[PDB]
RNA sequence: AUCAAGAACGAAAGUUAGGGGAUCGAAGAUGAUCAGAUACCGUCGUAGUCUUAACCAUAAACUAUGCCGACUAGGGAUCGGGUGGUGUUUUUUUAAUGACCCACUCGGCACCUUACGAGAAAUCAAAGUCUUUGGGUUCUGGGGGGAGUAUGGUCGCAAGG
RNA sequence: CCGUAGGUGAACCUGCGGAAGGAUCAUUA
């Protein structure tokens, strides 16, 4: 149900392997067992990153599938996650959630952080837990980036990658962001590459 | 299983064992040992008559102090000797 | 102990994250500098308030405090943006145009059927 | 030992649709269980149900849609009336206008409405609704 | 149900889950509905029509949601290669 | 007067909402008790437990009371509130608020034949709360709750007429007796059943449709 | 497969008749002491503790969880066996094995997370598949005492069961 | 506490074997 261009661009795999997303780590869960390939005998497995291009596909689709852009809502405790989800909600206008993610933010709605939203992207299903345990409680899907020993339970549509470096979370952020901004209608021609670079999402400690 | 024998051909244990337990039962076991008629001093019958015996001045303490107005009575039919309890009166100036 | 009353705190607190460049180090300045800004009541809490922002101007030349200052937060509003490589780690030219790969995932390349500038890489244990 | 064949194979049958799959194992096989999801079958309470052979007696695949709630054994196989069929309909189906009790009855196996019309009874197995 | 005379006595029919075909009842806070746009073939969505799934809160507690929704989104013809039929 | 804070309450507040089974068809919580006042008229409250509770707080003995409230319509839905409050008025007015929010809708159906209105529960449906297991069965038409009065006065107001109880384990306390019986009044729908195997087109949600209105400012 | 009847084994202490009797050590012999923080402490020490022939049949004999059978979760391990490796090491000149590593695999002792499910809860891969109640089977309990008492039977030299 | 044996005792102590129905801190691989 998609056009042939939609597929993966030899740039974009050439800067998919450039960031080391491929690589994980030593834990696999019975639930993602479809997406390795197979081990590098360390320890060490790698994954198929066709699924990670088309998972993230269908995350830019339900993204578009959304009628308010601001009803998105991003979130991050991860000291990459915050510049990453801050040029995220830059560039399509959702709203952020950085640092500590305030408890009683998806019900109680005396809190000045009550956001309800229909749609929530997460950095990792651990670290930002109790978003995905408020958000199981007022109907809400959440679209996540989840690495082979991430908790599976409570996510749906989710994109396997890299969390633990810099490189592949702030890339896989920004092909999210392009992928949403070439469905929407920002950037009319699919051979034309995006016109911001991908080292903007990616952190720097001075 | 639960515990116990469920084929079509054990009617037996489960009926030797319904009777055999059923003597935890206080009730059966009162009914089918004559209870009622050798230790019960009535004989089993809801009433007795009697010829009364002496006065009780029992004094029974906590929580309520009952000042005991009770006729020793000795039955009839049988000849042994049971306490026995005066309604309503306040002086039991009845039962001499 | 001098603890001072929360009023003044977050007046100073107010007055220094809105109104910091023409306080200075002296108190003399300061009192009819939050005179002629501030509307309060007695002459007793504007004094408080300003030896409080004297106090606040006295340990703010040293580095930065916690709270909201305007001239920092333009900085990382550029922060966020004035630091791109022109090239990145991920271009071609930093590792000769050729990827460091090892086998499997060159076998993933010619199994899902796309041409990429691979060098394969021998790992063991 | 296994004692029954009927019974293990729908005890895993209300085990894996109560975790929530679609397809079981059942091991092993009869005329009875065979005939038994036919009867599912025919009332549309399991999908697609297939039988592999392998000459010592042959383990069954069922593909389980979602459709059954409980299926169940009645494991003494008890003898029934005619005018018994209104004790079981009462006691195990939930009301009067679905779910099922599954006789053995010489005119062949055959749920309580088919013997109910067939005007014969038997011995019973189990229940399906 | 329905009645005799040819009228339907309902509150509401309640919504299916699209993984384990179970019941989404009205207290089920944790159940999803899940909004996919398709495609329009210069690569844009029409924003009012979609295709729709819903998945129970059985389904999500455990974390097979991706794993049924993988083959929801296979069979409906919007995915290939990503979930497998056998194993 | 009455602001709303979430999506649900200004759609209502709006008049776009029709009723209370466009919100239990696509499971959204309801939040406010606004909602269920402005969509439901017609719901009687009742109260049915006044328990005095001694409490104990650093050295500081208090008497706090505990209501038991149910609400409901004379139609198929059922609202139950336990909250404790230091005095009466308070108790059984956040009764009646802690009864509007969680309100659970009833599938009402036939015993054996199927004439007229629906009078009797579909199926019979179990509820644990506590060490108490309540079952209810469907009844034949005209035949009463027989039941205990605290689940009896739960069904008539429930919208049913004709269910038989049958109940397990120390059922004394009401509380928990009141709550089994709701968990088992609210598990009727979840029963499949062999006339609801008809698959339905899933409607789009009230949110996506009206997503315009009812927007945050 | 499970088990009335019946049978084998059954820790310690105990019982008969022998050998031995180093240590320990209920009984007993002895000293004390000085206080109401207090007699636990000491020294000889018989029985015993050890073994042989025969008895005795009780324990907190505990996983306080009958036995067989199926299903419902994984993974870090480990013990015993097996499969495979242009895997390692052990050299002599390459092997062979032996040891180690990896991926499994059965079959045991255990662990950690959950909850779908149970329970009153503590908690539980069984204490789940049980009001939507039936895989097969053995034993026991019916408020607390009176009381494992009275009495009868039975075994035992007795203590006792 | 349980089992067994003994001195006794107004209570109770002691010999042998079991159980926790009794409270894992720190440290390291
Ligand atoms: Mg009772
Ligand atoms: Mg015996
Ligand atoms: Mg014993
Ligand atoms: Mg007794
Ligand atoms: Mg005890």
């Amino acid at each position: 149900s998609l056009p042939a261009t939609f597929d993966l661009t030899p740039e974009d795999a050439q800067l998919l392997l450039a960031a080391n997303t491929h690589l994980g780590a030593r834990n696999v869960q019975v639930h993602q067992e479809p997406y390795v390939f197979n081990a590098r005998p360390d320890g060490v497995h790698v994954i198929n990153v066709g699924k990670t291009w088309e998972k993230l596909v269908l995350a830019a689709r339900i993204i578009a599938a959304i009628p308010n852009p601001e009803d998105v809502v991003a979130i991050s405790s991860r000291t990459f996650g915050q510049r990453a989800v801050l040029k995220f909600a830059a560039h399509t206008g959702a709203t952020p959630i950085a640092g500590r993610f305030t408890p009683g933010s998806f019900t109680n709605y005396i809190t000045r952080s009550f956001k309800e939203p229909r749609l929530v992207i997460v950095t990792d299903p651990r670290s930002d837990a109790q978003a995905i345990k408020e958000a199981s409680y007022v109907n809400i899907p959440v679209i996540a980036l989840t690495d082979l020993d991430s908790p599976s339970e409570f996510v749906d549509v989710a994109i396997p990658c890299n969390n633990r470096g810099k490189h592949s979370i702030g890339l896989i952020w920004y092909l999210l962001a392009r992928e949403v901004l070439r469905l929407r209608g920002a950037l009319v021609d699919r051979t034309q590459p995006w016109s911001i670079m991908p080292d903007l999402y990616f952190y720097r400690f001075p | 299983g639960k515990g116990k024998p469920r084929g079509l051909n054990s009617a037996r244990k489960l009926r030797v064992h319904r009777r055999n337990n059923r003597w935890a039962e206080n009730n059966y076991k009162k009914r089918l040992l004559g209870t009622a008629f050798k230790s019960s001093p009535f004989g089993g019958s809801s009433h007795a008559k009697g010829i009364v015996l002496e006065k009780l001045g029992i004094e029974s303490k906590q929580p309520n102090s009952a000042i005991r107005k009770c006729v020793r009575v000795q039955l009839i039919k049988n000849g042994k000797k049971v306490t026995a309890f005066v309604p309503n009166d306040g002086c039991l100036n009845f039962v001499d | 102990g001098r603890v001072r009353t929360k009023t003044v705190k977050r007046a100073s607190k107010a007055l220094i994250e809105r109104y910091y460049p023409k306080l200075t180090l002296d108190f003399q300045t300061n009192k009819r500098l939050c005179d002629e800004i501030a509307t309060i009541q007695s002459k007793r809490l504007r004094n408080k308030i300003a030896g409080y922002t004297t106090h606040l101007m006295k340990r703010i030349q040293k580095g930065p405090v916690r709270g909201i200052s305007f001239k920092l937060q333009e900085e990382e509003r550029e922060r966020k943006d004035q630091y791109v490589p022109e090239v990145s780690a991920l271009d071609l030219s930093r590792s000769n145009g050729v990827l460091n790969v090892d086998n499997q995932t060159s076998d993933l390349v010619k199994s899902l059927g796309l041409k990429l500038p691979l060098s394969v890489i021998n790992v063991s244990a | 030992t296994r004692s029954s064949v009927l019974a293990d194979a729908l005890n895993a049958i209300n085990n894996a649709e109560k975790t929530g799959k679609r397809q079981v194992l059942i091991r092993p096989s009869s005329k009875v269980i065979i005939k038994f999801l036919q009867v599912m079958q025919k009332h549309g309470y399991i999908g697609e149900f297939e039988y592999i052979d392998d000459h010592r007696s042959g383990k069954i695949v069922v593909q389980l849609n979602g459709r059954l709630n409980k299926c169940g054994v009645i494991s003494p196989r008890f003898n029934v009336k005619i005018g018994d069929i209104e004790k079981w309909t009462a006691n195990l189906l939930p009301a009067r206008q679905f779910g099922y009790v599954i006789l053995t009855t010489s005119a062949g196996i055959m749920d309580h409405e088919e013997a109910r019309r067939k005007h014969v009874s038997g011995k019973i197995l189990g229940f399906v609704y | 149900m329905e009645n005799d005379k040819g009228q339907l006595v309902e509150l509401y029919v309640p919504r299916k889950c699209s993984a384990t075909n179970r019941i989404i009842k009205a207290d089920d806070h944790a159940s999803v509905q899940i909004n996919v746009a398709k495609v329009d073939e210069e690569g844009r969505a029409i924003p009012g029509e979609y295709v729709t799934y819903a998945l129970s809160g059985y389904v999500r507690s455990r974390g097979e949601s991706d794993d049924s929704l993988n083959r929801l989104a296979q069979n409906d013809g919007l995915l290939k290669n990503v979930w497998s039929y056998s194993r | 007067g009455w602001v709303p804070v979430t999506k649900l309450g200004r759609l209502v507040k709006a008049g776009k909402i029709t009723t209370i089974e466009e919100i239990f068809l696509h499971s959204l919580p309801v939040k406010e008790f606004q909602i269920i006042d402005t969509l439901l008229p017609g719901l009687q409250d009742e109260v049915m437990n006044i328990k005095p509770v001694q409490k104990q707080t650093r050295a500081g003995q208090r008497t706090r009371f505990k209501a038991v409230v149910v609400v409901g319509d004379s139609n198929g839905h059922v609202g139950l509130g336990i909250k404790t409050a230091k005095e009466v008025a308070g108790a059984i007015r956040a009764g009646i608020i802690i009864a509007k929010l969680s309100v659970i809708p009833i599938r009402r159906g036939y015993w054996g034949t199927n004439l007229g209105q629906p009078h009797s529960l579909a199926t019979k449906t179990t509820g644990k709360c506590g060490s108490v297991t309540v079952r209810l069965i469907p009844a034949p038409r005209g035949s009463g709750i027989v039941a205990s009065p605290a689940v009896k006065k739960l069904l008539q107001l429930a919208g049913v007429e004709d269910v038989y109880t049958q109940s397990n384990g120390k059922t004394r306390t009401l509380e928990n007796t009141l709550k089994a019986a709701f968990v088992a009044i609210g598990n009727t729908y979840g029963f499949l059943t062999p006339n609801l195997w008809a698959e339905q087109p899933l409607p789009v949600s009230p949110l996506d449709i009206y997503s315009d209105e009812a927007s945050a400012q």
